[PDB]
């Protein structure tokens, strides 16, 4: 059996449960849409490629509707059209891979009316961010409690994955399929509380962020996206405008210039 | 000038009694063309059999595969040339009026000295 779960407006619905006549037959996804810009030079062979990107891709679900009668068929068609086509994006996942969800927008779908009560259809969804993601952020207990398989072992059972640290040097595990970069409009929050002048060094990626003012324990420094804040106030003028990115796997972090440091990382994993 | 022969040669230089023509050729041969060489142009359908002196070249890189554009007997009209001519004429007029303002002021300045001379002579005559 198969099903499709849709999270929208803060509620989780089952496609086979919201519409009793609807039954999901098969679920599949398109390949990553690698896009690349090529430049040609006269007198030389081949092309020079620019930086590669990943265009939005398509998540498809082929299903059928078995209505009770013709009025039920029309009512179910209208209900499905009303439910699926909202004005804002929403998340979807499947029972086959419950640990990974896609933030999608619906695509036009045509009902193939085979009989007076039976209609086949294929619901397609545009994943417009170009990647999938975990069901929650790193700090979310939801993420590490359903399932997550990466090159063989389930990450929901590993006990060495921590994202809140109290020491000055530690390691952070990014389990995604590629690096997490706030410059790429990714989600990444870093919250610190310490005393002194903070300085964060990501030795794995060789990045650094420094705040050039004294800090106190009750003052929280939050780096969200490309913006640093102190007590929910933009303080970018007093920093080096550094951006901290997490590479694939283990990243070694060193905190210097402060004591009694408590640092937490909150970010979702990115899957290709 | 004051004599008539200089005026005659100036007047001869002042007009153009032949149609103003400009020739453009798209050349795609192997032999390179320099800025000084004079070529021989033969083009039967357009009735050309003459010697042409290069006055404008728009060459491409030797690896660019593109054609070459070569001009003879001055260039086509174009607007940016007209704008440059208008701008330089404007600058010449501006410097002319700037000079003539000072010239007129000096003419006023040169008047007061002669006024003083007239006054001194009037006093002397009395």
């Amino acid at each position: 059996m198969s099903d499709l779960f849709l999270e929208l407006n803060g509620k989780v619905h089952s496609l086979s449960e919201t519409f009793p006549g609807l039954s999901v037959q098969e679920v599949s996804r398109q390949s990553p849409q690698l896009s690349m810009e090529t430049a040609e030079i006269a007198g030389t062979d081949g092309v020079i490629p620019g930086m590669t990107q990943f265009k939005p891709f398509i998540f498809s679900a082929k299903c059928n509707l078995q209505a009770l009668d013709i009025p039920d068929y029309h009512l179910a068609v209208r209900e499905i059209y009303e439910f699926l086509f909202q004005r804002d994006s929403y998340y979807i996942w499947s029972d086959q891979m419950p640990g990974i969800r896609y933030e999608v927008h619906p695509k036009p779908v045509d009902f193939s009316r085979e009989s007076d009560r039976v209609g086949l259809l294929t619901i397609e969804f545009d994943v417009f961010k170009g990647y999938a993601e975990s069901r929650g952020t790193s700090l979310d207990p939801m993420t590490f409690e359903v399932d997550l398989w990466q090159m063989g072992m389930n990450l929901s059972n590993r006990d060495d994955l921590f994202y809140v640290f109290r020491e000055n040097t530690f390691r952070v595990y990014n389990a995604g399929s590629d690096r997490v970069n706030p410059l790429m409009r990714h989600e990444l929050d870093i919250a610190m509380t310490a005393n002194g002048t903070p300085t964060i060094h990501n030795l794995t990626t060789g990045e650094s962020f420094e705040y050039r003012k004294e800090l106190q324990k009750t003052d929280v420094l939050l780096l969200n996206n490309i913006y640093p804040l102190v007590n929910n106030r933009r303080v970018g003028k007093d920093t080096n405008h550094g951006i901290i990115t997490l590479e694939k796997g283990w990243n070694d972090f060193e905190i210097k210039g402060v004591t009694d440091v408590t640092i937490a990382f909150n970010f979702p994993f990115i899957y290709r | 000038i004051t004599n008539n022969d200089d005026l005659l040669i100036f007047a001869k230089k002042q007009i153009l009694d032949v149609p103003e023509t400009a020739l453009t050729i798209a050349y795609k041969g192997k032999e390179p063309v320099s800025e000084r060489d004079v070529w021989y142009f033969i083009h039967e359908p357009m009735g050309f059999e003459t010697e042409v002196k290069v006055t404008k070249i728009k060459s491409s890189h030797p690896w660019s595969k593109k054609f070459q554009e070569i001009g003879f007997s001055n260039s086509r009209r174009d607007m940016v040339r007209i704008q440059t001519q208008i701008a330089n004429q404007v600058k010449k007029a501006s410097v002319d009026t700037n000079k003539i303002n000072s010239f007129s002021s000096i003419a006023m300045n040169a008047y007061d000295s002669r006024i003083l001379t007239e006054v001194v002579g009037v006093v002397d005559g009395d």
